[PDB]
RNA sequence: GUUGCGUGGUUCACCGCGGAGGUAGAGCUACUGGAUGGCCGAUGGGUUACUGACGUCAGCCAAACUCCGAAUGCCGUGGUGUAAAGCGUGGCAGUGAGACGGCGGGGGAUAAGCUCCGUACGUCGAAAGGGAAACAGCCCAGAUCGCCGGC
RNA sequence: CCUUGAAAGAGUGCGUAAUAGCUCACUGGUCAAGUGAUUGUGCGCCGAUAAUGUAGCGGGGCUCAAGCACACCGCCGAAGC
RNA sequence: UGCCUCCUAAAAUGUAACGGAGGCGCCCAAAGGUUCCCUCAACCUGGACGGCAAUCAGGUGGCGAGUGUAAAUGCACAAG
RNA sequence: UCGCUCAACGGAUAAAAGGUACCCCGGGGAUAACAGGCUGAUCUUCCCCAAGAGUCCAUAUCGACGGGAUGGUUUGGCACCUCGAUGUCGGCUCGUCGCAUCCUGGGGCUGGAGCAGGUCCCAAGGGUUGGGCUGUUCGCCCAUUAAAGCGGCACGCGAGC
RNA sequence: UUACGGCGGCCACAGCGGCAGGGAAACGCCCGGUCCCAUUCCGAACCCGGAAGCUAAGCCUGCCAGCGCCGAUGAUACUGCCCCUCCGGGUGGAAAAGUAGGACACCGCCGAACA
């Protein structure tokens, strides 16, 4: 996952404080992975995730994928003094505030839904857990 | 990168209910962020001075604001 | 129906907000067309068991210290990562 | 009504509106106190330096 | 900073009153961009099982987005308080390598006892005494001298 | 996909290359006061891992606390008062 | 390496870095002064060449156009 | 009112480039090279999850995509001591310590018939060869061996060579 | 005092839209282009001279929440200063969004008719 565009192509970090606002709640589907720690998500991170639930459920069902990562992080060059310039951006990142929800799931069986889940959250830099639409 | 112009100190030189003399500089700006009043002429480059002595007022006239001075 | 016994707030705020929630009540209004709101604390176990039992849309036959009148749940502000009822928000109903 | 003010903690470290409060409240030492009107100019003064001091209200 | 001559509360603190804001937050069918899932589906694609315009219904994001919008801080003014505030004008300076800690940021890998700014913030510098085993910068507290007194 | 029926899978996992063979899904009777899942929290366990000598309470030692949480009563303590 | 505009900049002003983005070293004899008048872009429908888009007509449209030239603040009362 | 890319734009002259390992003097740990210190990106050693391979079988063995740490032997970042001097690689001599164990010692599992092995756990008492090449460390090769370990100590050790 | 034409205050709680109703004076459309004056062409507009027609439109009155607008209380985010190692707490401020709801404006002066 990549922005086709971005207005402005080196940024400042975002920042890790506060409690999510918006997206805390369980949306599109049955089951959901709710972040309870900051962190940088990284699109890297969200693709291994994503695969790891599609290849735990096998077939039917649907994964909804509600954060995208859009801030960029730069980098300077490996062997590089301090302070000549900022870097070019090399990572993509989503940032994300406890409460927020990352992943949505909707599949039948009860015990199947939450494995993938779980598989899922073991790939993410974040203490998560698994929530459901009451 | 690495350039930049010189600050050029705008904003409010004088708040509601102080005592102006005529002359005085009341806002530093670009364009009409605020507008002229009675007894407050603009200036050359939107300055909004005192055309007379009294007290600085502010208020709203129908979506501009605007700066005058009662006398 | 659905009983539930409640008071009127002493003092309202941040902190008395604070105090009932960890008292284990639970901060809310009560207005509608009687045109005048009044603050209460729910309790916070009962009513839980009261909205789990039947649902949002129970018609909360509520009365006050001395009065009775019974009320309906507008909306509940959920915390977000403890999950609990914050507020709730009443509107009054003749029958 | 009076009150009794009664200074408990140190200068050192305060800030500057708290310790010019203590000087305009007439606060000098630990230890030291002074008796002021119960007002709204006071209790302004109190509440900036609270935890420096002690309030009773005594006469 | 100190000192001579002027001025005399003008300084500063608190309370009240009169003012300008676009930060924190939030929000976006309020703009410029980003962007998830439905529905309608323009074209492009081979009768269209591929692409998915513009729309539209829900959920979201932004230092250089803003229909919004604090707490603080800032300017003025009226009261009250406060000796060693303030201002003008002269004599004589030193300084112009700062350090750490708290809070807000940039660079850095959101590393550094890193680096660069802000902060009527603190301490050290130029501060002895008590605590932290020892331990410039953390906590308590500012040594006029004496006492085989007390808290 | 259906069936005797007290109950009764073209099978629960090794296990047969296969037809075997072993357990187990689901009931009949005995004994008779209890038996699970999960949510949140207090304090704990493992993960644990450098080079002169114990060497991550300052030491002796401490759970018969001299540890931790909450409540309470005194006292010691500076060139402070 | 001077000047101008924005962000960093923590809602007065001011604020550093070999931090993030851009412009300038002109142009206009009208693109200045004054008096008077007008409202744009976009979209829809109809119309010879004419088409997504030239000119015309009618609707809808409060500013999404425009402003000599960067950006910001302004400007529809118009500074267009 | 005119005359300056005085553009290094508060404008040293109207008028101006280089080398020094032949170099000298005054200063600086205000500032680099070695070593120490902090950091740990890189490196190193592990681990979490388990897509798969292993005929069948994730977990005998190997484990992708991702995630979390340890160490402080690499290459670096910072410039905190030392510039009125802290001698710099390799070899020699003499060592001492760690264990992340190369051999010998003890075990579990095995896709362990036996002999041999693989992997993990425990274990630091002793041992851990001689040569060719290169200044070399490193490495390759030759002949052996139970084995020819990895590291720290100013990359131990020049008032010891 | 009532009810129509002007000039302002104010700038959506006033706006946009929808449905009905009106012509005494007035405001309007309306009839013409000799005269002042006018069209980047056009008496459409601006100007001038009139009074056949009509409330169809403008304008005015009443009723509609449809679109738009305003919008609490309470809670929350954030925050000044303290306590506190953080976690958190005390005390003082306090949003934006959403909800209940409000709202199809109000006021002043002059003239005419009525008084
Ligand atoms: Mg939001
Ligand atoms: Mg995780
Ligand atoms: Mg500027
Ligand atoms: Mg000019
Ligand atoms: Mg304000
Ligand atoms: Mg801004
Ligand atoms: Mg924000
Ligand atoms: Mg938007
Ligand atoms: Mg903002
Ligand atoms: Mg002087
Ligand atoms: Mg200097
Ligand atoms: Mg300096
Ligand atoms: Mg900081
Ligand atoms: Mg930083
Ligand atoms: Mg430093
Ligand atoms: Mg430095
Ligand atoms: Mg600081
Ligand atoms: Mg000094
Ligand atoms: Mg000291
Ligand atoms: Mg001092
Ligand atoms: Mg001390
Ligand atoms: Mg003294
Ligand atoms: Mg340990
Ligand atoms: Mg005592
Ligand atoms: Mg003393
Ligand atoms: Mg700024
Ligand atoms: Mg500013
Ligand atoms: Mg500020
Ligand atoms: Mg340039
Ligand atoms: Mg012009
Ligand atoms: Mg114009
Ligand atoms: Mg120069
Ligand atoms: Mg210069
Ligand atoms: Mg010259
Ligand atoms: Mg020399
Ligand atoms: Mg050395
Ligand atoms: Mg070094
Ligand atoms: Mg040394
Ligand atoms: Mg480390
Ligand atoms: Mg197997
Ligand atoms: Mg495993
Ligand atoms: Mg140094
Ligand atoms: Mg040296
Ligand atoms: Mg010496
Ligand atoms: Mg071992
Ligand atoms: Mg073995
Ligand atoms: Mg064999
Ligand atoms: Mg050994
Ligand atoms: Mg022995
Ligand atoms: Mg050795
Ligand atoms: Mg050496
Ligand atoms: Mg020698
Ligand atoms: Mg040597
Ligand atoms: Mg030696
Ligand atoms: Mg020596
Ligand atoms: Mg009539
Ligand atoms: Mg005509
Ligand atoms: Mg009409
Ligand atoms: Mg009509
Ligand atoms: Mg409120
Ligand atoms: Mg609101
Ligand atoms: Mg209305």
């Amino acid at each position: 996952l990549i922005p086709r565009k971005v207005k402005h192509r080196k940024q400042h970090h975002p920042r890790q404080r506060g409690i999510a606002s918006g997206g805390t709640t369980v949306n599109f589907g049955d089951y959901g992975i709710q972040a309870l720690e900051h962190a940088y998500v990284t699109n890297r991170q969200i693709e291994s995730a994503r695969i790891a639930i599609n290849r735990h459920i096998k077939r039917g069902g649907k994964v909804w994928i509600n954060i995208f990562p859009d801030r960029p992080l730069t980098k300077k060059p490996a062997e590089t003094r301090m302070g000549s310039g900022k870097g070019s951006p090399e990572w993509w990142v989503a940032n994300v505030k406890p409460g927020r929800v990352l992943f949505e799931l909707s599949y039948p069986n009860e015990g199947v839904a939450r494995a993938a889940l779980t598989r899922a959250i073991h790939k993410l830099p974040i203490k998560a857990r698994i929530i459901t639409r009451e | 990168n690495g350039r930049d112009s010189a600050a050029q100190r705008l904003g409010v030189k004088r708040y509601g209910g102080q005592v102006v003399k005529a002359g005085e500089i009341l806002v530093r700006q670009r364009g009409t962020k605020f507008h002229p009043g009675v007894n407050v002429g603009r200036g050359g480059d939107d300055t909004l001075f005192a055309k007379t002595a009294g007290a600085v007022e502010f208020g709203i006239k129908r979506g501009r604001k605007t700066v005058s001075i009662v006398g | 129906s659905n009983q539930l016994r409640v008071t009127v707030r002493t003092e309202t705020g941040k902190g008395a907000s604070r105090r009932a929630r960890r008292a284990g009540k639970i901060p809310a209004v009560l207005y509608g067309h009687g045109a005048e709101p009044q603050h209460l604390e729910l309790p916070g176990h009962d009513y839980a068991a009261v909205l789990r039992h039947s649902g949002t849309n129970a018609v909360l036959t509520l009365d006050i210290a001395g009065k009775e009148q019974l009320a309906l749940t507008k909306a509940l502000h959920i915390h977000p990562i403890r999950r609990t009822i914050q507020h709730a928000d009443l509107l009054v109903v003749r029958r | 009504s009076q009150l009794k003010i009664t200074q408990v903690r140190s200068t050192i470290g305060a800030r500057w509106k708290q310790r010019e409060s203590l000087r305009t409240l007439g606060l000098r030492r630990i230890r030291h106190s002074v008796i002021r009107e119960d007002n709204a100019a006071t209790r302004g003064l109190i509440a900036v330096v609270r935890h420096l001091v002690e309030v009773e209200p005594a006469q």
